[PDB]
């Protein structure tokens, strides 16, 4: 019934400014207060500030006055958080939520901001095959942008031994390597196939290990 | 601004048994009109909203399991979990609700205790595609380890090295409980070319001397 | 205010 459903992600060069909506819904919007928190990889949560719709009341963490602007449109139920002068360190997950932590506390699904330079990139994928029962094999899928890729082994059928690491960020752009484990008897005797996913770029890469 | 904090950073447990954490204020929480304190805990699991628990220190938030309990006063909270559940291994937040600035701990990370495990490590050299085009990664594997406390080590040549490497550690196995890691040493072609050894040395609590993995160009 | 809802201090 009560809802409070916040806009897409958003992906901005540094120094733009975003504008992030809260729209609540199976409620009065002027009953409750709309807060505002960030959620920082390795930051924890942090508190930004709060806009009351009914008295039009709004309070910020001193850190975000001169940063950020809250706003409401009480005719279509609609908060919203403004951020200007976008830096890496705004990257983050961003969430409206409801009152008071108590009986109306209630949040949004969040909404990711993403700053970075860089342009859309497809990965670069290459093949990692070695220089016992089980061998491992590897992709090496670099110089992406922005997150996410998705990597599977002959298509999802080789499910077992994947590991897929978190990427990490080298010159603006992402790479990362994935594992598979298999049976020494079935490679190279077998073909094994990494299939790189990149939905930004509606890209897709098959790569055959070869040994 | 009340400074909130959390001990410890991230915890092992054991499924089926009792936890309990821990939030400090740096100011008293206690509001003497009313007899509460002005403490909230927060469940998040990834990419999912945070969720409520405990408000007042010690009123169960609506929806909230048993096995939850807040206590505390003052400046010194705690947070139970008797009999934790695989669904309870998530980050909690502890949050002071006395003043603004509204102020969070740093969170305290459960992850799941199972049986120690060795790495499975695997060198691999750079590709020839890669190569070709004046690229050279070189790629160490640490798979299905446990705990998720490691060292790996790099050399070349026979000595040791520092710089072009990039780790990534991947969050618990749902499945087995182990923790895997990459290691990758990024070179030019031509520095590449430039050394014939090349070695991936692991160190975990499982043995007291390296997994070592390593091969010639 | 103690009227509106918000933290005590
Ligand atoms: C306090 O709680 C009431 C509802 O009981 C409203 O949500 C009000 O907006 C809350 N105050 C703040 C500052 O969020
Ligand atoms: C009432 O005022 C307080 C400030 O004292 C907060 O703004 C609160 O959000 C308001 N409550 C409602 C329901 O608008």
């Amino acid at each position: 019934q009560v809802q409070l459903q916040q806009s897409d992600a958003e992906l901005v060069k540094p120094g733009a400014s975003v504008k992030i909506s809260c729209k609540a819904s199976g409620y009065i919007f002027a009953d409750h207060a709309i807060h505002w928190v960030k959620r920082k990889p390795e930051q924890g949560l942090e508190w930004i500030g709060y806009i009351s719709p009914g008295n039009d009341d709004i309070k910020y963490n001193e850190k975000f006055k001169g940063k950020a602007t809250l706003t409401a449109d009480k005719s279509s139920s609609t908060a919203y958080m403004q951020l200007n002068s976008l830096t890496s360190e705004d990257s983050a997950v961003y969430f409206c939520k409801r009152s008071l932590p108590g009986t109306f506390d209630y949040w949004g699904q969040g909404t990711t901001l993403t700053v970075s330079s860089a342009k859309t990139t497809p990965p670069s994928v290459y093949p990692l095959a070695p220089g016992n029962s089980m061998v491992t094999l590897g992709c090496l899928v670099k110089g992406y942008f922005p997150e996410p890729v998705t990597v599977t082994w002959n298509s999802g059928s080789l499910s077992s031994g994947v590991h897929t690491f978190p990427a990490v960020l080298q010159s603006d752009l992402y790479t990362l390597s994935s594992s598979v484990t298999v049976p020494s008897s079935t490679w190279p005797s077998e073909t094994v196939t990494c299939n790189v996913a990149h939905p930004a770029s509606s890209t897709k890469v098959d790569k055959k290990i070869v040994p | 601004d009340i400074v909130m904090s959390q001990s410890p950073s991230s915890l092992a447990v054991s499924v089926g048994e009792k936890v309990t954490m821990s939030c400090k204020s740096s100011q008293s929480l206690l509001y003497s009109s009313d007899q509460k304190n002005y403490l909230a805990w927060y469940q998040q699991k990834p990419g999912q909203s945070p969720k409520l628990l405990i408000y007042w220190a010690s009123t169960r938030e609506s929806g909230v399991p048993d096995r939850f309990t807040g206590s505390g006063s003052g400046t010194d909270f705690t947070l139970t979990i008797s009999s934790v559940k695989a669904e309870d291994l998530a980050v909690y937040y502890c949050q002071q609700c006395y003043s603004y600035p509204f102020t969070f701990g740093s969170g305290t990370k459960l992850e799941r205790k199972r049986a120690d495990a060795a790495p499975t490590v695997s060198i691999f050299p750079p590709s020839s595609e890669q190569l070709t085009s004046g690229g050279a990664s070189v790629v160490c594997f640490l798979n299905n380890f446990y705990p998720k406390d490691i060292n790996v080590k790099w050399k070349i040549d026979g000595s040791e090295r520092q710089n072009g490497v990039l780790n990534s550690w991947t969050d618990q196995d749902s499945k087995d409980s182990t923790y895997s890691m990459s290691s990758t040493l990024t070179l030019t072609k031509d520095e590449y070319e430039r050394h014939n050894s090349y070695t991936c040395e692991a160190t975990h609590k499982t043995s007291t001397s390296p997994i070592v993995k390593s091969f010639n160009r | 205010a103690p009227g509106s809802t918000a933290p005590p201090a």
